[PDB]
This record gives structure tokens, sequence and C-alpha cells, in this order.
């Protein structure tokens, strides 16, 4: 390559910490390679993120004598030299964990495509925020009471199952009281027999009639329940997403900054 | 009755029950709330002569009640002395099918289900074999416990009841040593204490390290000094009387039951070391015997099940091929057709929270269509999966429009074990239901999240295809991982201990793993170089994996604050958490476990089986010790609410509450009153939000003068405190307050006959609405580096108040004795002047107490700066900052404990929440022009940096503790990012010197001084 200079590489990133580099190399494919700094805060530290296998993997980088290398012996004098080597080979010299070469850098360069351009873009954040926890909030009261008749009718259920055998217990006893109460009729409690049956048999009706109602009662707000989370659905990503203009918006200026909005 | 879920709130005048007949008719019967259903029953057969077919009628207790319920269950009602309202019928309506079963059985289980939250007939209602296989075999630790409480009883069974409240260490500190005269304790004796009213005192002087053996010699020999001079026989035949005394908790219900010595029970510390006199009692042990109940346990109904075969499977080690799971079809996704474009399943192999091979995700299809049918390719040989391998997968949708830059999104995730609780690989067709995304989560899987489908039939459900290698395939056994171990046949000392030194959640590089895993043998002489050893080792491999089985077997048991990290997320290997748990069972005294007991609650939900040695340890710890149950079944019970766990914490519940003993009736009475309190304050809150506190007060003191509602709040032991009971409700100072979310106010008074020296009125405040959780982490941290500044020898002593979450966004927090907010201070006595604090707590108390008071205020604003600074704790405004009469202040509100505005309103907050005000200053320096030069202000900040330093150095224990607490569900703990808050104010990576350094930074930002 060239005797380029270390702080304004493509790949390097300065004073990151461990959780931006983690969002950054997220859903990323294999061979990508990222430099920063450590934590530490030795000068020469240069610890270098490579993702392979789903997960990030942490390589330091050594600086014995002016020069640098992935561990004993050390014959590399520029660390820019030095990935431009590895991003050469393949980790062939090294312990063969599947050999990856570092392919994908993760450029501040290769993006996108001064205090009067901020205030506009704060303005709309605020008002489709609330409306997402809006949606959140109302998803869980209708969820919580789907439960709640969800188990009405499982309820009701058991109710006319306990009614519909009652019937069936009068039906049973029916034919003894046939004949032998109805010798005397007119005066004899066969007239209560019947009146008592469909005092019964006219709660029931109620019951499955209430039990009709709360079975498609039960369905409205659940295909509203359904709707709601379309409706969430719908606009989940955009939260997300206009949560990410924050990248592109605090470089080029780091005062009262967090303070104006 | 009651409930609100089809019905109403039960305020008729009187209710109407209708009856049925078991001969084919119908009686309408109009009773009262009051009534029994002996009393139901006299009414019935008095018309049911009446009635015709009389002759069908049997005798008057021939047969029971049956009814159904507001949990959708038939409830036979056995119990005939229950009244109409507590029956929560759903339907007013009886009926009479004559009992058929066992009555104390079915009693027990309806005790059971109602202290639980839901019937167990749920649980017999399940098809699942594992948890019908857990609930037979839980029943055996169940039994051991429940032997081991009567080994010599009744001493056992008062230790049960009455477990001792010990200190974990029997080593005093120093700062305590020197309070006491020459090393003695003045205590004072209440004896024979009878309807002969013959209360007597007596002052004591006796040593700290005193048993309660030597504590009732001396009160004896005190006692009978006064009625007879004696012979010096008769005070030697004293020997018959050291078995009939038990030492009290003078106004609690808090037994000496166990030989200890007398400084190390935790009230006669607490008596030390703020300063007041040890009260404590005497009584008879006979009276304490037969005041506790006859424990019985019986085995349940569920038991004795026990009376599929074919090439007796096959190992798992054998194969020769990779890993494919196919995707055949989703039901139903719930995301919009027009406007989101293309759908997709994302699935991968993880192990813990690492995968263990890379993401394959399916082809993008329309919303109309989700039908893949796609055999799915993992690079992961089927004898390299192990043991805690987990399929998580999710649901995924991606909107490529608007120039590329996909938005993908989750939809739902899902988990399955890849090997069954019976040790057998997952195969053949299998329907999952997928779970719902949780609010304000990033990622695309959910690995954290539990395994299993969802109960719920509303939700997303996909269609997995296992493939089948022609016979059920086993994990191989110990003995076959055994063979395949041990056939892969200087300066690094300080490595290893530099690598041991540092905190568990530090970076850890590639050349650090290899160095590890090449010195694994010589890793067992630093035993605590374990969690990053089995960080070091990947999981993807089958050799490596045994070799680490094997250096595991031998490994030596370490700290139980250390190998109570190796039960997080993070640690999924069933010998790893096996190693943890004996480690725990060896090491770990109840006094610290019940102080972890929240964390080892919360961390059940990482456990990919039911069955397993952790649930079955704190079962044992459990059902042995009643301090440590009642928090056992409040932590379950808080977590009921959620679905994701409800399953699994009702089975615990289920099994505790079969086998806790005599210990149900008393759950059952705090169930009740809470339940009562919850329904109240949902009466008062959805229907009065418009209506001023005269409407509240009016409307609260009518439902308090109702009669069930009196009869349900009294007698029953405090959920903050079991010790402590709650007698009688006054009504007098039971109020709301200004409604910040409507909290409940609620005073009690103690029914101990010997409390009127101690506090006759029991404070706790009611809150519904507010998510307590985070406030109860707060104070057990706050607890446990109060203890650690107390053990250094830092008299930094603070106030970590009672705070308990009962269930979901509902809670009760302790109230403490004269206090007031600074608020409340400047309200009155007059645009304040900056002497305001300073001079109120001058008029307060004054004299030779002056500098008491002035030295505690300094030590608890120096301990409290520090732990607010560290946590970083929300906003501390100059409302939740409340100081005592003495001069000790505390902080009440912990509403956000790691900040949670980091995100909002800028990236990099890093605030110091507790400033010194300007008051503070002037207090601190006992009253002055100035405060920054004064000397005492130099102690000041040396008490907080000797806090700041010894927290620093105990810092593994809080990230353990916050790495545990990760997967209970708190928004602002949700990834070990939100740990990444205390791991920098702390600042870990920096070395010792420059911590201290950038604490004084910090501090000097705060207060603007350059000091």
């Amino acid at each position: 390559n060239n005797n380029m200079s270390l702080q304004d590489a493509e790949w390097y990133w300065g004073d990151i910490s461990r959780e931006e580099v983690n969002e950054k190399l997220r859903d990323t494919a294999d061979g990508t390679f990222l430099v920063r700094d450590a934590s530490t805060k030795m000068h020469g530290d240069y610890t270098l993120t490579l993702r392979k296998g789903g997960n990030n993997k942490l390589i330091k980088i050594f600086h014995r004598d002016g020069k640098y290398g992935f561990s004993d012996p050390l014959t590399f004098s520029s660390v820019v030299e030095l990935i431009n080597h590895y991003r050469n080979e393949s980790l062939a010299q090294y312990n063969p964990k599947l050999d990856v070469k570092l392919l994908y850098p993760v450029s501040k360069y290769q993006q996108d495509q001064v205090g009067k351009k901020l205030h506009e873009y704060n303005t709309q954040f605020q008002e489709k925020s609330r409306e997402y926890d809006r949606l959140y909030e109302e998803y869980t009261r209708t969820s919580q009471e789907i439960q709640m008749k969800r188990t009405a009718i499982e309820a009701f259920n058991e109710t006319i199952k306990i009614f519909e055998e009652q019937c069936q217990t009068q039906e049973r006893y029916s034919k003894e009281y046939i004949e032998k109460f109805k010798r005397e009729g007119n005066e004899k409690e066969i007239q209560r027999i019947m009146h008592n049956y469909d005092k019964l048999k006219s709660r029931i009706s109620e019951i499955i009639d209430s039990r009709r109602r709360l079975e498609e009662d039960l369905k409205k707000q659940a295909a509203e329940y359904r709707e709601i989370d379309k409706r969430m659905n719908s606009i989940k990503p955009d939260l997300i997403q206009l949560r990410k203009t924050r990248d592109q918006y605090l470089m080029w200026l780091t005062k009262k900054l967090n303070e104006w909005l | 009755s009651s409930g609100e879920l089809w019905g109403i709130h039960l305020m008729p005048p009187r209710i109407l029950v209708e009856c049925l007949l078991p001969n084919g008719m119908i009686v309408t019967l109009e009773c009262l709330r009051e009534a029994t259903l002996i009393t139901i029953k006299h009414e019935l057969f008095k018309e049911a002569r009446k009635y015709p077919l009389h002759q069908l009628l049997q005798d008057e207790s021939s047969y029971i009640f049956v009814s159904v319920t507001q949990e959708a269950e038939r409830e036979e009602f056995f119990d005939e002395t229950r009244r109409l309202c507590d029956l929560r019928l759903f339907q007013p309506f009886l009926k009479v099918i004559e009992p058929v079963g066992n009555r104390e059985e079915k009693i027990l289980n309806r005790e059971i289900g109602f202290a639980i939250g839901m019937p167990v007939c749920e649980f017999d209602m399940v098809k699942d074999p594992e948890v019908q296989d857990f609930r037979r075999n839980i029943l055996n630790v169940c039994k051991e416990a429940v032997d081991l409480r009567d080994l010599n009883s009744p001493h056992s069974r008062a230790m049960y009841v009455y477990p001792p409240n010990v200190e974990s260490s029997p080593e005093l500190p120093k700062h305590i040593y020197n309070k006491l005269d020459k090393g003695q304790i003045i205590v004072v004796i209440w004896v024979i204490v009878s309807p002969n009213n013959d209360k007597q005192k007596y002052t004591l002087k006796i040593n700290h390290d005193c048993v309660p053996e030597q504590v009732i010699a001396e009160a004896i020999r005190k006692k009978t000094r006064s009625m007879l001079l004696s012979s010096e026989q008769l005070k030697l035949c004293v020997l018959e009387y050291q078995g009939k005394y038990i030492l009290k908790v003078c106004g609690c219900d808090e037994y000496f039951l166990e030989k200890y010595p007398l400084s190390q029970y935790k009230y006669i510390r607490s008596c030390i070391m703020l300063g007041r006199m040890p009260n404590l009692m005497l009584m008879a042990k006979e009276s304490l015997y037969s005041q506790l109940p006859m424990d019985c346990f019986t085995m349940p109904s569920y038991s004795r099940r026990i009376s599929n075969g074919e090439t007796s499977t096959k190992s798992l080690w054998v194969i020769n091929s990779a890993l494919r799971i196919k995707i055949l079809c989703a039901t139903y996704v719930n995301v919009n057709i027009r406007d989101i474009d293309k759908i997709y399943v994302r699935t991968g192999i993880y192990h813990g929270g690492e995968p263990l091979c890379d993401n394959v995700n399916t082809q993008r299809v329309p919303c109309s269509n989700p039908r893949w049918n796609e055999w799915l390719n993992y690079d992961i040989y089927i004898p390299d999966l192990p043991r805690a391998a987990r399929l998580c997968l999710s649901i995924c949708s991606v909107k490529g429009r608007k120039g590329a830059k996909e938005e993908h999104c989750p939809l739902a995730w899902g988990n399955i074990n890849l090997f069954d609780y019976t040790d057998t690989l997952v195969s053949g067709k299998m329907a999952l239901n997928l779970w719902p995304v949780p609010h304000g989560l990033e990622d695309l899987l959910n690995p954290i999240g539990v395994t299993g489908s969802n109960p719920n039939k509303e939700t997303p459900c996909l269609e997995l295809e296992f493939d089948w290698f022609s016979s059920v395939v086993k994990f191989p056994d110990m003995s076959v991982i055994e063979e395949h171990a041990n056939w892969s046949v200087e300066n690094d000392k300080e490595q290893l201990k530099a690598i041991s030194t540092r905190d568990p959640l530090s970076e850890i590089t590639e050349q650090e793993k290899d160095f590890l895993w090449s010195h694994r043998h010589y890793c067992v002489t630093i035993p605590e170089i374990l969690p990053k050893l089995l960080l070091s080792v990947k999981w993807n491999s089958r050799d490596e994996v045994a070799q680490m089985y094997c250096l595991v077997k031998d490994w030596p048991p370490i700290k139980p604050e250390q190998a109570m990290e190796l039960l997080d997320c993070n640690y999924p290997d069933p010998m790893v958490r096996g190693f943890a748990v004996r480690c725990l069972e060896k090491y770990l005294t109840d006094d610290k476990l019940s102080q972890y007991l929240i964390q080892l609650v919360q961390v059940l939900k990482y456990e990919q089986y039911l069955d397993n040695l952790l649930v079955r340890f704190l079962l044992k710890k459990a059902l042995t010790n009643q301090r440590i149950g009642h928090f056992f079944f409040w932590h379950l019970k808080s977590e009921m609410h959620n679905k994701t766990v409800s399953q699994r914490f009702g089975l615990l519940l289920e099994s505790y509450c079969r086998a806790c003993g005599m210990y149900l009736k008393h759950l059952n009475r705090q169930v009740e009153a809470m339940e009562k309190l919850i329904n109240l304050t949902d009466i008062l809150k959805q229907e009065k939000k418009d209506e001023t506190q005269k409407v509240q007060m009016k409307f609260l003191v009518e439902q308090m003068r109702r009669p069930d509602f009196m009869d349900a709040l009294q007698g029953f032991l405090s959920p903050l405190n079991p010790a402590h009971q709650l007698g009688n409700l006054r009504l007098e100072e039971c109020r709301i307050m200004s409604s910040a979310k409507r909290p409940l106010w609620l005073n009690w008074e103690n029914p101990d006959i010997m409390s009127e020296l101690l506090f006759q009125n029991n404070e706790i405040i009611f809150k519904n609405g507010d998510d307590l959780r985070q406030d109860m982490l707060t104070l057990q941290i706050i607890r446990i580096m109060e203890n650690i500044w107390q053990n250094q020898g830092l008299d930094l002593r603070m106030l970590p108040y009672g705070c308990l979450s009962i269930g979901d966004c509902v809670g009760l927090i302790e109230v403490v004795r004269n206090s007031h907010t600074i608020m409340q201070i400047q309200c009155k006595g007059g645009q304040f002047n900056s002497h305001t604090l300073h001079q109120w707590l001058k008029d307060k108390n004054k004299g030779e107490i002056y500098d008491a008071a002035i030295d505690l205020f300094t030590r608890s604003c120096a301990g409290y700066c520090v732990a607010t600074f560290i946590l970083g704790i929300g906003d501390r405004h100059n409302s939740n900052i409340m100081v005592k009469d003495d001069g000790q202040l505390f902080h009440i509100d912990f509403g956000h404990f790691l900040d949670h505005k980091k995100k909002k309103f800028g990236y990099k907050r890093e605030r110091v929440p507790f400033v010194l005000t300007q008051d503070f200053l002037i207090v601190i320096s006992k009253g002055a022009q100035e405060c920054t030069k004064t000397r005492e202000f130099e102690r000041f900040q040396e008490m907080c940096y000797k806090a700041y330093l010894a927290i620093r150095q105990h810092a593994n224990l809080f990230i353990n503790l916050f790495s545990m607490m990760l997967g209970s569900g708190m928004p602002e703990l949700q990834s070990f990012d939100d740990i990444a808050y205390i791991r920098k104010t702390l600042a870990l990576d920096k070395t010792e010197q420059e911590a201290l350094e950038y604490f004084m930074k910090q501090m000097n930002d705060a207060h603007h001084g350059g000091w």
C-alpha cells in the first residue's frame, strides 16, 4: 500500500466503546473487521474486532519497541501495514480458526448520500414516539381483557354443561311421575312439575343467549386486537430507524449542544 | 360475586342465589351475604318438602354442594362454613351431586389453588410429560424436607417456624466493639408476665459473646436473689430451669432458639449499632411448643401413577451427518400487506448467548403466502451439539424500499430446546406457538427468552420438521464422555492471577482464550478462574467439551458469591450449573441465601428444564425455613402475572404449598388481605379519577366500615416482615395520599402483649400501578453495600427500608418513624435561607447529642452520595430525600437505578444525581459561612473516598447480581450494555489510583470546585 497516516484510517475509530462496536457489528457477514482502542486507556492498545461465526472476536495488537504484531515475534512496522497484510492474506500464519480473510471494513466514509439544520429533526421525533407507546398501552389492556373474556366462555361452558345435565336428571326421572300423580290432575302438583320445568328451561335459554352474545362479543375486539398488532408493527421499524438518525448528525461537532435541542 | 370479570363488585343488600336439586328441579332462594352453606341448606330443605317429589330427598347432611367459580372451574364446596360472598361465584346458582372422593385432599387442593392464584386442575389437565414428571418427582425433596422438619421434634419444628435471625459471620467489626463497656452488653429481661401482673425488668451486664443459655442462667440468678437470699445450695438447684425458658425479641415474633453468640443475632447487633438498649423477654418453652400447630404432610393423588422401547435408542456421537431443520409454514403473521413487503424466518443454533454456528435465513416471502418448506442447513455436526444447545428462531419482516437499507424488524420469537429432559434429541414433526417480541428490543432473535410454546392460541405458530435418524437419539452418558476424555493425548502464573482478578464482564481476547485453554490444567491452582475458563472453551466441539467436563468434575469448590455467577444466562450447561449448585449447598449460609433469594428466584428462568438441581436445592431450603419460605412464596407469586414463567412458577408454588405445612393458613390470610386491598384500589382508581380527596376518603371509610373487609384485614403477618403481626386496624390514621398514583397508607396495631416499649403502630404504604421491582433491587444493593461498609470498618449506616412487590405493578413499602421530606422541612418555619436545614436540626436536638446528630448526618450523606453516584439512580430531587429527626437521612424513590436517561436528551450523560446542596454543606460543616476548606468537609471527603474504594473492590458481586437480575424483565435491565453503566461508574478498567482520580473529578464537576 503506502505509508498512510494512522489516525485518518478508513477502518479506524477512536475512543469508541464496546457497546457501539457491538451494535454496529450486528447481522454482519463473516470476515468483517473493525479496529478501535481498548477501554484500558493505555497508548498503543489497538484492539481489533473480527466477527466470525456469528459473534465478535477480539484480537489484541501489541506495540513492543515500536513494532506491531498479534503475538511474538513482532515484525510489523505500522498497524495500517499489518491490517493491509491481513487483508491480503487470510490469517494463515496464525492458528487455523477457519482462516477467514479481513474483507469488509466498517468505514465511516463510505456512508450517507451548522446549528440551523438540527431543530427541525427533533420536533418530529416526539410526536411519533408517543403514538407507538399509545398503541402498546392499549395493547396490554386489550390482551388482558381478552384473557378475562377467553375464560368467560369456559365459565359459561361449565354452567351450560351443568344445566344440560340437570334437565336430563328431570328427564331420566320424568317417567316415574307420569301416571301416579296425573291420576288426580286438576288439583295435583302435575300443573307445577311442568311449571317447574319451564322455569329452569327459560333460565338456560338466557345463559345460552348470553354465551352466544359473548361468543361474537369476544371476536369484535380480537380482530381489533389483531388490527392493533397490525397497526403497531406497521410503525415499529420507523421508531427503530428514526433512532439511528443521530448517528449521522453527532459528527462534525464534537458547549450546550445536548441542551439546545 | 366480586372479581368483576362477568359480574360486578359485590354490594347487594340481599343477594339471590338459585338452587338446583338432584331429582331434577330448581329452587329459588333469596339470602344474605353472611349466610353459610349450611345456612343455605336450611332454607333449601325447608322448601324441598314444599316442592313436589319430596320422597326423593335424602338426609340433610347426606350430600354436598357444587357450583362454578370465576376461574371457569367446577368447585365441590366441601367446606360448609364458607360464607356466601367469598365463594367467588360466577353465576348465582348451586347444585348438589353427592361427594365422591376424599374431603381433606380436595380441601387442601382448594387451599393450594387459592394461595397460588389459579386452580391446580390446570396443572392436572396438561399433556406434557415433563410437567407430570416434575410434579411426580419433586415430592421426593418435599418429603425429605418434611422428614427433616421432625428429626428431634419439638425442637426442629420450632427452628422451622421461627428460624434464628443471625448475622452471617460471628466476628464483630471494630467500629461497634468500642461501643461496649469492656466488651459487655446491658440487656433488659422481662419475666413471668402473666395475669398475676408481676411484670419485672432486670438489667443484666453480660459479655457480647454469651449464649442464650448463659443469658437465662444470669436472668434466673438475678431473679432468685430477691425472693430468697439462699443458703448457697438453694441457688445451685436451678439446674432444672434452663430447659424451661426461651428468649424472645420484645414486641416481635423472633425467638432465640439456637445456641449462638448473642452478638451474632441481628437484633442484638442492630441494637448495638444504632445504640438502643436490647430489650428481651422470657417465657415458658411449653407455651411456645403448645402454640405451634401440628405439622402434617400427605402424599397427593397424582402420585403413584407409575405402573417406547426399540433398539435401546442410539448414541449421538455415532452420527456422521450435519444438522438440518425444515421450516414448513406459519399459520399467520399479523403484519400489514401493502406497507410491509416481505417476511422471512431467521433461525440459529445457540448455547446460552453465543451462537454455535452462523445464523441462516429462509427466502423472503410475501405476507399473503407464509409457506417456506425449506431445509435450513447449519454448519455444525450432530456430535458437535452440546447438551445445552437451543434452537433460537423468529419470524422477521424486511422493508427493502427507500433505496436499499432494509429495515429488518422482529414480529415474533421462539426457542426450542434441542434435547428433551430425557436426554433425547428432538426429532419428528413439531409445532411452536411463537412468543410476542418484548417492548424496546432491537435484536432480531431472542435467545435470552425462555423456551416452550406460547400457551395463548391467538399467537403466530410455525411448523418445524426435524431430521429423523431411524431411531430416537440420546445424548451420551458420562461414562462415554469420560472415555472420550483423555483421548486428546514461569511468568504465566502472574497472568492467570491477572485474568482472575478482573470482573466477569471485562474484555476477553482471542489470545487470552487460547492461553486459558492451553493452561487449563494449571488453572486448578487458581479455583477463581472458572468463569474465564468456561468462556475460553468453545462448545461447538466434542473432545474439548469432554475435557472441560473432566476438569469441572474435579474442580475445587469456590465462594458462594463467585459460584453464584455460574447460574446466570451465560452458562446453560447442566454440569457447570450443577457444580455451582454444589458450591451453593456446601458454602452458602441460610442468611446469605435470604440475602440473595430474589436473584436465585430470577435465575430459575434460565433453567432449560423444570426439574433440575437448583430448584430442588431452593425448595429444600425453603421448606426447612419459614423466613426463607415466606419470601420464596412471595417472589414466586409476584412473577405469576407473567405468562412466560407462569407454568413453572405455578408448579413450584404447588409443590411448596403442598409441603409447606401449616403456613398455608397465614399465606392465605395474607393473600386475602392483599386481594381485598387490590380490589379496593382498583375500584377507587378506575372510577374516581376526577373526585376530590373528600370523596375518596368517604368512600374508603364506607368500604372499611364493612364487616368482611375488617374481618379480612386483622390478624395476619405482614408480608414485608413475617415476624411482625398486623393486628387491629385503626382507621384514624389510614388515609389516601396526594394521589401520585393514589397510594394507600395503612396503620395497624401490635397484638403482642409485651409491646408498649416497642412501636405499637405498623404503617405500610400500599402502591398500585407503580413497578416496585427496581426499588427492591436498588434497596438490596443498598443493603449489601451498607453491609460491606460496616464489615470494612466504616460506620456509614443507611436505611434500606422494606419494599416488596406482590403482583403486577403493585406492592408494599415500609414506613419509618419520624421522617420529613426536605419539601416538608422548608414548608414550615419560613424565600428559604441557606441555614434552614442546619437550624432545623439544631432545634430538633441540641446539647451533647447535637454532635451525634451532625456526624450521623454526615455519615449518611457520604454513604448515600457514594451509593447514588455509583448506581446512577435517577435524578435526586429535593423531594426524594427524607431526613429523620435523629440526623440520619435516606432516599425513597428509586425510579430508575441505571440512569435509563442516557438515550434521550443527548447520548452521554454520566451525571451525578445526588450533588451536595449548599444547605447540606452548611449542616455538614456544623454551620459556617464557608464550607469547602473546613476540616470536617475533608473528613467527609475521606468517608466518600473510602466508601467508593470499598465498593470498587467488591464490584464483582454487584456485577454478578445485575447479570443475574438481567432476565427478570425490568425495562432498564435487558442486556449487559445496561450493566456497562455500573461497570464504567466504578472504573473497573482503570487501575486503583486513577479510578479515585476519576471519582474526584466527577465529584468536583458536581460541586464546581477546583480543589
